[PDB]
């Protein structure tokens, strides 16, 4: 008998890039971190899958 | 639970008498035992501690792992340092004892309780001029 609020839901911590990343839960902080970096960084390839 | 204080040493609580006086032998040697236990122990973990720091030491090529192996680094120096500060006030605690001026207040002559002293052995005042003066201090600081 004290909550005045609670989270909307769980995801809404982390940006888009972060929150593409699975298992987010079992990474450094760091390793996030450098993951998202590089995944912005990709280049379409001929046939996405 | 071996886990406190008292526990670092074989000792188990303290049982005033009912016609025991305040300060005698036996209490202040209980209370040396005690605080040179509680030393020893926080030296023993600073050798663990540098042991540790001179074998892992390296250089790393990747710059978000050298961060990794030094973002460990500074908290366990952080609690070494605390720890440090708190060894010189067990010595200052040990000279009181064997000055044979140990358990009473600095502020006002009442004598700290001598289950307080088992608690944080280290007391330097009673709870309430350590109140007073904890509420005084954190008002002047922020
Ligand atoms: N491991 C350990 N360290 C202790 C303990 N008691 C005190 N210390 C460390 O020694 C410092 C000295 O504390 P005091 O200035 O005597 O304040 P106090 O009377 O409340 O203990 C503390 O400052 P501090 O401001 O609390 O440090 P910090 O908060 O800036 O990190 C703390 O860092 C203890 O029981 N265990
Ligand atoms: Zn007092």
């Amino acid at each position: 008998d004290q909550v005045d609020y609670m989270d909307v839901s769980t995801q809404q911590v982390v940006s888009v890039g972060a929150s593409l990343i699975p298992f987010l839960e079992h990474d450094d902080a760091n390793r996030a971190l450098m993951g998202a970096n590089m995944q912005r960084q990709a280049v379409p390839t001929l046939r996405a899958d | 639970s071996s886990l406190s204080i008292l526990a670092i040493a074989g000792v188990e609580p303290y049982q005033e008498k009912p016609g025991e006086e305040y300060m005698n032998e036996a209490q202040l040697a209980h209370f040396r035992r005690i605080l040179e236990a509680w030393r020893n122990q926080l030296r023993d973990e600073v050798d663990r501690t540098v042991t540790h720091m001179q074998d892992e030491a390296a250089n790393f090529p990747d710059p978000v792992d050298r961060a990794a192996q030094e973002e460990e680094f500074s908290l366990e120096l952080r609690n070494r340092d605390r720890e440090r500060k708190l060894i010189k006030k067990i010595e200052k605690t040990l000279k009181k004892v064997e000055d044979e001026d140990f358990g009473y207040c600095e502020s006002c002559g009442v004598e700290i309780g001598i289950r307080r002293l088992e608690a944080r052995p280290t007391a330097d005042l009673c709870i309430d001029c350590k109140t007073l003066a904890e509420i005084r201090e954190k008002q002047m600081a922020g």
